């Protein structure tokens, strides 16, 4: 008696398969909040079922209501391959939601220095101040957040170099 | 067993 959003939340693969059964488009089905599967499945790490839900047909580039996306939910958590998932299918990788993060500035936040080099290598913006006046490289100076700095000033170098 | 919502942290807490 769990709803889809929760047996994606806790990884209830076989459960959520079941209940998918139909292959409608019970896939997208936000709750009250905007949360589609796919975004409860991401914010809890749960990488299988985010590879099931993506292969069944759930659309990854959905904002919930507070524009939150899958992509946000995974960066916050760290989850570096489900970040990788997500990017596959040309999410926008500089969301803005309204409560003034980014998939960048939450890694940063996270202090998830993978999660920071994967977004990096698939060309996430560093010039833009969020709401706060925080530039990414702002924040994990802020922070002290060194591995994560590091990780910026790597990439920073590359982008002044057509050759 | 119910799961919390998906959370997005306030990522300026206690900074100026």
């Amino acid at each position: 008696s769990l709803s889809i959003h929760q047996l994606a939340a806790q990884g209830e693969l076989d459960q959520l398969k079941e209940h998918l059964r139909k292959g409608d488009n019970l896939v997208n089905k936000p709750d009250e909040r905007g949360f589609t599967p796919l975004i409860w499945a991401s914010a809890f790490g749960e990488i299988e079922t985010v590879r099931f839900l993506l292969e069944w047909g759930a659309d990854p580039h959905i904002l919930a209501k507070e524009r939150e996306s899958a992509l946000s939910l995974a960066s916050t958590g760290g989850y570096t391959d489900i970040v990788g998932l997500l990017l596959e299918r040309d999410v926008d990788i500089n969301i803005y939601d309204w409560n003034g993060g980014t998939p960048l500035l939450y890694a940063v936040h996270g202090n998830h220095v993978k999660c920071v080099e994967a977004l990096l290598a698939r060309g996430a913006d560093l010039t833009t101040e969020a709401d706060s006046g925080y530039t990414p490289m702002d924040l994990a100076v802020a922070l002290g957040y060194r591995k994560v700095q590091q990780v910026i000033e790597n990439h920073i170098l590359k982008l002044f170099q057509s050759n | 067993p119910l799961y919390t919502s998906p959370s997005l942290p306030n990522i300026t807490l206690g900074l100026p």
